[PDB]
């Protein structure tokens, strides 16, 4: 159904910092995998 | 909490594991109090009695002697649930997922209803092991009691079909606007008869020896709806009481027996609590810490105990 | 926070926790100085409303307000109190032998006359004598009884069940084989609910009493489906028989027993592991 | 101590006040939170680890997450002070064209004569109706916007304090004005109006945000966590490096208006980017609009403005002289709309038109005596029919001529009944379906031949038709 | 009678009396702020890390109690409000319905009670649900799609037809009389009789007592419908714009000091809420900071509306050749802060 | 306990500072459970919903809605109040303030409406900030459910007049319910809201089944079992009401739904669910009026 | 875009409708905006600054140093159908800063080392795994 | 970048003015020679663009 | 007029404008009288009418006498005639 999740060990060394900061749900219909945590979660670990 | 583990039995299809991932915060009807359970005793195949599956009245009859629990965590082999009827003793405040077209409130009592609307199907499918899981619909208790009274009288229309074939709907619900459509498909006889009997039974015990003293005041109300605004909205337009006026009879056993005071409590005990005998009991109360005054349709609500 | 305690100074005319056990379902005695007045109401005037004034007046004669209001009817005290009432003999005379030797049976005969009279003038012994707890200690003097008898749900039997196994701890005796009507004969593995059930019948056996416990993995809202069944006493014709309050949860289904050890041979049940979820009464029809 | 001017004249030596002004503090809370999951509590504490490198690396995400939450919420107070200041400036910000007439009244002394109170107000309402929305209304007019900023700037009094730390210049001038503007105006405003010296030369490092709040917040929860204490204690050396995602001077914008050097800078792109808090300097205005429907044109104002125009085809009856039942106006578009009194059926046809039980019992306090009740009393018919008029002219002859009867108030015209003189009966005209009038108190409507002189009571009658409401309120 | 008035208005006969129409619109405006050097001192406090436990792990809360002060002997930091982005309202044509209000004593004839009730509410946008429920609200059933925005609601006050049109084309009251406590004269017996006495003269119109005899007097159907005490609306959720006027207690004791009154204008609380579909009166948890000049001067501005469309085309792009009147058809040109603007 | 801090407003008078001190132990109904709360949100003016100060009907809706809270410690500029409904069962012992009945060793008190007694009793009104606190009355459930049916009975005798109902003798108490001089004119006018519901939903309840059972049992197991219980008990009053009163399925079935929801609301509005419990330790267990009682969370 | 970008700042069913009612009024008025109003010069300087500020500058890539023109870096494209480009500059914006720029050459991305094993032995082949693996092995040992 | 754009246009045939807007803009405009029928009173059947 | 075209469109305004850059026309440019699109053809027209579902007036009138003043000062209505002024993005343009 879904792509194989996000990989959290990837982007502990990020290859590039995003040059623009927006609300992310403004392009919610754009992405393929998407997860909006609340300041911590159990699946981050 | 008394955390109840529901074993996920065999294989699992790669979307079927994601089926459980979106159900964290739904409600499991489990017909026991277990610390270990298999999944088929939860599913809608286990709702199926001898020969037939229950109709929308019999589902409540299945739900009555079957204990609600809420999914708290989602694992691929177990679904850790928390039995609201017992294990709601929380300083942890187990969350609930609204699965309905309805914003509740902050503080309304919430009870469970089967899927009875046209677009709120909610029956998930598992291709690995063929199970259906009709998830119930958490709704506010004024709304749920406004649902169940529609299905009962429609089932009584299914008893006796006198008048010609143009009946009013009893398929239209209004909640802050919002013309809601019910599912009117089939009415099983026993699921009607078991629900029909309790309603006729409870209203007979609501009439005592001092009850007919209240029946004296029927022209007292119709004078008040002619000169008060609160009464006029109270006696509604489609009321049988307005048709009823189209009687003290002292007979006093002992002349000091408190004739009104028994007729009130017995009416309060018997026909007052019709929401507990037709539908499930309320146990879910919306308690939002951060100051959210509403809980949107599709949102999470932290839940504390009995109203 | 899974720990609570109660403590109440009462008299030894009732339960007398010395001759009782460490496990005792202490019920209260709610409002003894009441009921000349509400015994008059809540009934037709053809019920002889001075009856609870006299029969309890004989019961207080069987032994003023005192420095301790009359409380603590045990669960032991009620078994003999309806021993002639429920249809069970030679299993009810043993508990009455436990009382007339270790507790005066005149306090039983005056009380069973009250039990007929309470249901006579329609003022039932439920909504009277709410559940009180489990009797941790009895520091009782000659006249008094200052019993630590913890209320407050699940922990009250676990705090008297965790250290229970060594020596003799609570064990919560049901105290009769005729009582503890262990339901789910058609039953399987699950955690059961305990209830406290009083059944009634007006003028059949003359306002009958039956004091016992049921055990079921059934909800208190679905218990009335079973409580309407399983009885032949559905023929009053007014109403409001078969009251029940939830004693709480037994989350160990195997732990029900059958024994005969007390004090006099008294048949008994070990009940290992109890949630004392105190609940409320529920009597309509 | 307020500035005083030594005063001459024969006046009493005016009252001297030299006091200490007392003020009221407010308390504001500025609450902030951050979640922390069911992981990073078994982690960070030694409670769930092992010798495996991944269990050491499961920690580091939850280590960095506290590097990312704590830097946010301790950043959030700096992001929150600028949110609070724009409110507590706008809490005490009286809108302009309610201060330009107000300060010129107080660039008089102040005038307690109550006429100059009234000449303030009727000109206070005039300057607002003229220039509230001045830019955009007069946006293309250059040199009126030049006159507008100089009135925006100088009208406020510099409040009596020395902040002891002067924001400098890069040339010479100390900085005093602030001039917070939105981003869409500053684009239009910087492009025309110079815009000198684009660097703030000073913004000193006094104790202003904190130095210890970055240390206190990580430490106050450390012993609260009590085993994740040395997690964040050893973190803060390596926290700032890995979370980077591989007196003094601040570049700020400066303009000069007249002779005032202000810090013209727009927010909302710096502190309000994706925070979903509205910019506080966007502010709703609630007006109300009178659109009088169905009225009628005064007497001299029924001209044509030219003899032939708005003429129908000759077979058609020229409608326009019918009384206008309609009202047309533009909407939130071009969009001509229509009011058209048929739409007013939801107001007056509702049966609250007929309630005056709150009125006639209410208005009856302080009753007038029953004055000349000619048209107000009904007698019963008695005697023969032949002379029933006759003894009515024999008996009633006194009080029928004792005063002017009320229901000839006919000679009152339009705008004569609306005014105070000759119209004591103004306050007896209250309802469109009801003629209120004085009558007897306890005497029934029928009966009798001559009404007994009693205390008068203001009473009601139902208007039967629409034609019998009076001619000064419905002209010929 | 309000059955005979039903047959006149829907058919099209003028009932011998006219209407004034009040309507509250909501414009989202830009602002420009200024400030002086030391306009406000500012306090800090401490941080008080306060914890809490929920479903899941722990949740920390941080809050810092802090203080401001005025610090200003004179006026400081004006706020000039100059641009308009959009009107939130559609600016018209939603008729106010009193069937949502249950405080009205109804008719006796029960045939006439329900015939008059449903013949109005065959299709109103402001029509209730099925009945009024006693608990809850009638919800004012939502239409599925909306274009212009929040529907501003037009309230209707009966007037005589022989009021001068020169009373309008000017920011005047709807109640035919000046009423505000800004106009008051410090007798302490002032705004009881400024607002309800009719021997004295109108302030705004000093040469007449009141321009409108029904709305201005106490107990007089511009009072009875719309006063805050009588509440024929008040169970009904729809915004009443005339509650801004016509209200006893608000125009009374509330505030008097004009030098204090203007700093509490641009910070004021709206009766409406903009988030509601049809504008409702304000639910108890809501704060909308609104400038709202009409609350101070107790007035209402007329916008351009003329009884012909033939006049209405002429009063485009200037009032130079505005056909201001023609035989009975009257034109009002816009007198508002929005004059000279696009919208 | 998660004790939510109610913020005192800015400076009040010295008698207003001492008045809120003696409220230490009253019952407070907070609408939301934010750790920072104002005091105007607590006050009775925040219960104004329909543009009017509510009656005991409107209070019982609001009391069945928001969340109870016992004032723990009264502080300068702060009120520290731990709510009841948060926490697991039987945790966090704290003190209530007694009102005239006894509140024995158990009994499950109900925070029920203030106008059940004298009208302006306990209405703590701060003169400085000009608000009103109407603290509710903590009575036990059988004493709760009795009295709330006892007062609605009295209004019927006043709704259309011609034994004194208001005796209600308790174990040691001769409960003077009658405040005859000025309160019964003001208590009867406040149950005008609650009586007319209680009259209607009975008269809409009885008259529905009085025209249901003649129109039912005429078209199975309903006829067998229901008449098996009503053998000459309800049938005796069936011939009594149909003769000594007056006598359409589609008006009836549309009235079947309308009564049952309205009758269902009175089960939540009335009947006074036990909020908290008393369960004492090292205490005399019989609480004097105006004495602090240890009170713990769940029934 | 210009209303729709404006509500994306600080952004409500009425805000949906007051968007759409105000969306079409701009498109009916500000479109074909070089043909319409192309005689006057002020509305087009406002029109070009509407293009160049409406978008969002987002991603920091210094891997291409496309910074040109003696040090002032390029941040736009404006491909503009050269018959218009002749008309844009010669009246409105003849600001040709230079006539020369500084582009770069391709940077390439080849499976050099460990990515040849991970693409074949495993499936996944995460980019620059020579550097990311170096950064991940530098953090836990302290 | 040279691209097309599609539009749809709405034009009324044969409609009739409302009751208020059947005026002339002045009395003495658009009259034919004094034997001719004044066809401007006729309901339109045409359109011109 | 077609329920299936409208209902199949998603409602988010984030994405509705980016197909108002390029939408597939139902008309081709090639044929003499405009033909409905032969099914394999991607035209990528700009298509603003498909978003708002609204259409436009252009300058038309029933008299030519009204139409001569359509070059504001237009004779806008007359005895039974009418004129419609332009309301379109083509207003203020030549061709």
């Amino acid at each position: 159904r879904d792509p194989p999740g996000y990989r959290y060990a990837a982007a502990i060394l990020p290859t590039g910092s995003i040059l623009s900061t927006i609300e992310v749900a403004s392009h919610r219909r754009l992405f393929d995998f998407f997860a909006a945590v609340r300041s911590d979660e159990n699946s981050l670990y | 909490c008394f955390e109840a583990d529901i074993a996920i039995p065999s294989g699992i299809s790669r979307p079927d594991a994601a089926a459980l991932q979106r159900c964290e915060g739904r409600v499991v009807f489990l017909p026991t109090i277990r610390r270990q359970l298999a999944l088929a005793d939860v599913a809608h195949e286990s709702f199926v009695s001898g020969g037939v599956s229950p109709d929308t009245l019999g589902l409540l009859l299945a739900y009555r002697r079957r204990f609600p629990a809420v999914i708290t965590r989602v694992l691929p082999t177990r679904i850790v649930a928390c039995p609201v009827d017992l294990g709601l003793t929380h300083a942890g405040t187990v969350n609930l997922r609204n699965t309905s077209p309805v914003d509740l409130c902050n503080g309304d009592p919430v009870s469970l209803v089967p899927p009875v609307f046209e677009g709120q199907a909610t029956d998930v499918r598992l291709e690995s092991l063929d199970l259906t899981l009709r998830f119930p619909v958490p709704l506010p208790t004024p709304l749920a009691r406004e649902i169940v009274a529609r299905l009962v009288a429609r089932g009584i229309r299914d008893l006796n079909p006198r008048t010609p074939g143009e009946l009013p709907d009893l398929n239209v619900l209004y909640y802050n606007g919002a013309r809601l459509s019910l599912v009117a498909d089939v009415q099983q006889l026993a699921s009607v008869n078991t629900e029909l009997r309790s309603l006729v039974l409870n209203m007979v015990y609501s009439i005592t020896e001092g009850t007919t003293l209240i029946l004296t005041l029927i022209p007292r109300l119709l004078a008040l709806s002619a000169q008060d605004g609160y009464v006029n909205a109270l006696l509604q337009m489609q009321s049988v009481t307005r048709e009823a006026a189209q009687a003290p009879m002292l007979m006093q056993d002992g002349e000091r027996r408190l004739p009104l005071y028994e007729a009130l409590v017995a009416w309060l005990a018997h026909a007052g609590q019709l929401g507990d005998i037709l539908a499930l009991a309320p146990a879910v109360r919306v308690c939002t810490f951060d100051g959210a005054a509403v809980v949107q349709s599709g949102d999470m609500a932290p839940v504390i105990r009995y109203p | 926070p899974r720990y609570h305690l109660t403590r109440q100074v009462t008299l030894t005319d009732l339960c007398q926790p010395n001759a009782e056990r460490a496990g005792a379902l202490l019920l209260a005695l709610r409002h003894p100085t009441d009921l000349p007045h509400l015994a008059r109401h809540r009934a037709p005037p053809g019920r002889q409303t001075e009856r609870l004034a006299e029969a309890w007046g004989q019961l207080l004669e069987a032994s003023e307000s005192g420095c301790a209001r009359a409380g603590l009817v045990s669960f032991n005290f009620l078994v003999a109190a309806c021993a002639a009432a429920y249809d069970a003999r030679d299993a009810a005379e043993a508990v009455r032998a436990h009382i007339t030797t270790n507790y005066a049976g005149a306090r039983l005969d005056r009380f069973s006359e009250c039990l007929r009279a309470m249901v006579h003038t329609h003022v039932f012994p439920h909504e009277v004598m709410r559940f009180f707890g489990g009797l941790v200690s009895w520091v009782t003097q000659d006249e008094l009884a200052s019993v630590t008898a913890v209320c407050s749900g699940p922990q009250e039997a676990t705090h008297t069940g965790h250290p229970g196994r060594p020596r003799s701890a609570v064990t919560i005796p049901a105290c009769a084989f005729v009582d503890l009507d262990a339901e789910l004969c058609l039953g399987g593995p699950g955690a059961a609910f305990l209830y406290l059930v009083f059944t009634y019948r007006q003028c059949r056996d003359q306002e009958l009493c039956c004091v016992y416990v049921v055990k079921s993995q059934l909800p208190p809202r679905g218990l009335e489906a079973a409580l309407e069944r399983l009885f032949g006493r559905l023929r009053i014709t007014t109403c409001t028989y078969a009251a029940f309050a939830e004693l709480g949860v037994m989350p160990d289904d195997s732990p029900r027993c059958l024994h005969r050890t007390e004090r006099v041979g008294v048949p008994v049940v070990i009940l290992e592991g109890v949630v004392w979820r105190p609940g409320g009464w529920r009597a309509c029809a | 101590h307020q500035p005083l001017i030594a005063r001459d004249g024969p006046h009493p030596v005016e009252q001297p006040v030299h006091n200490y002004m007392t003020k009221v503090i407010d308390r504001r809370a500025l609450n902030a939170a951050f979640s922390l999951a069911t992981e990073a509590i078994a982690l960070l504490t030694g409670e769930a680890l092992d010798g495996t490198g991944i269990s050491l690396h499961r920690q580091l995400r939850a280590i960095q997450q506290l590097a990312r939450n704590v830097q946010a919420v301790l950043g959030a107070f700096e992001r929150g002070t600028a949110d609070q200041m724009l409110h507590v400036l706008l809490e005490k910000a009286p809108p302009l064209a309610l201060l330009l007439p107000m300060q010129r009244y107080l660039d008089n002394g102040r005038l307690a004569t109550r006429v100059a109170r009234a000449t303030l107000v009727a000109e206070l309402k005039r300057s607002f109706c003229d220039t509230s929305f001045f830019l955009g209304k007069a946006g293309h007019r250059r040199e009126a916007i030049e006159a507008w900023l100089v009135d925006l700037t100088t009208a406020t009094q510099p409040s009596v304090a020395v902040p002891r730390l002067t924001h400098a210049d890069t040339r010479g001038r100390p900085v005093d004005g602030v001039l917070v503007t939105t981003a869409a105006i500053k684009q239009r405003l910087l492009q025309s109006f110079l815009k000198v010296e684009d660097t703030e030369a000073d913004v000193p490092v006094t104790y202003g945000e904190m130095v210890l709040n970055g240390a206190n917040l990580v430490t106050a929860l450390v012993m609260g966590k009590a085993v994740r204490s040395l997690d964040d204690v050893g973190r803060h050396l390596l926290d700032m490096q890995e979370e980077q995602l591989e007196t003094t001077r601040v570049r700020a914008d400066l303009v000069a208006i007249g002779d005032r050097l202000v810090f013209l800078e727009a927010l909302e792109r710096r502190i309000y980017a994706a925070t979903n808090v509205p910019y506080p300097l966007v502010g709703a205005m609630d007006l109300t609009f009178v659109l009088p429907l169905g009225l009628f044109n005064p007497a001299m104002e029924r001209f044509a403005a030219h003899a032939g125009d708005l003429v129908p085809a000759p077979g058609h009856p020229e409608p326009r002289a019918f009384p206008p039942r309609q009202l047309f106006f533009w909407g939130k578009d071009h969009q001509v709309l229509r009011l058209s009194m048929e739409n007013a059926v939801g107001t007056v046809c509702h049966p609250s038109l007929m309630n005056i039980d709150a009125a006639v019992g209410g208005v009856n306090h302080d009753p007038v005596e029953a004055a000349n009740p000619y048209g107000a009393y009904v007698a019963a018919p008695a005697g023969p029919g032949a002379d029933m008029q006759q003894r009515f002219l024999n008996a009633w002859r006194q009080r029928l001529a004792h005063g002017r009867v009320r229901w000839v108030a006919e000679c009152q015209m339009t705008a004569e009944q609306f005014m105070q003189p000759d119209n004591a009966n103004l306050a007896l005209e209250l309802h469109p379906a009801f003629d209120f009038f004085a009558g007897v108190a306890d005497v029934e409507l029928p009966g009798g031949e001559v009404p007994p002189a009693g205390p008068g009571a203001i009473q009601a009658t139902w208007r039967v038709v629409n034609g019998n409401l009076p001619l000064a309120l419905c002209p010929v | 009678s309000p059955v005979a008035l039903y047959h006149q208005l829907k058919t099209g006969l003028h009932p011998g009396f006219g209407f004034t129409v009040v309507r509250q619109d909501r414009f989202v405006t830009e602002n420009v702020l200024f400030s002086e050097r030391a306009s406000e001192a500012y306090f800090l406090g401490q941080l008080q890390v306060a914890r809490h436990e929920t479903g899941g792990g722990v949740n920390f809360t941080l809050t810092q109690p802090r203080g401001n002060v005025d610090l200003g002997v004179g006026y400081t930091a004006v706020a000039a409000t100059g641009t308009v982005r959009n009107p939130v309202t559609d600016m018209g044509n939603l008729p106010q319905n009193f069937y949502l209000g249950r405080g009205a004593p109804p008719l006796l004839d029960n045939a006439a009670a329900v015939y008059l009730r449903n013949a109005v509410v065959a299709g109103n946008r402001l029509g209730p649900a099925q009945p009024l429920p006693v608990f809850g609200c009638a919800q004012v059933p939502r239409r599925a799609g909306m274009d212009h925005g929040q529907d501003a609601v037009c309230e209707f006050i009966a007037t005589p037809v022989a009021t001068d049109i020169n009373y309008f084309r000017r920011p005047c009251n709807p109640r035919g009389r000046a009423a505000g406590g800004v106009y008051a004269g410090d007798k302490e017996g002032d705004v009881i009789a400024l607002m309800y006495d009719h021997g004295q003269s109108d302030p705004a119109r000093p040469f007449a007592a009141t321009a409108n005899p029904w709305a201005s007097q106490r107990f007089s159907y511009g009072d009875l419908l719309y006063n805050g005490a009588y509440h024929l609306n008040g169970a009904s959720p729809v915004l009443s714009p005339c509650f801004k006027f016509f209200t006893a207690a608000d125009i009374t004791a509330k505030h008097r000091c004009l030098e204090r009154l203007i700093v509490e204008t641009g910070s004021a609380v709206s009766t409406a809420t903009a988030a509601s579909d049809v504008q409702f009166k304000r639910p108890p948890g809501c704060r909308e900071l609104v400038e709202d000049p009409c609350g101070l001067f107790q007035e209402a501005y007329p916008i351009t509306c003329a009884s012909d469309p033939a006049l209405l085309r002429s009063a485009r792009d200037g009032e130079a050749h505005a056909r201001e009147t023609h035989f009975t058809q009257y034109l009002i040109y816009d007198a508002s802060p929005l004059k000279g603007l696009s919208l």
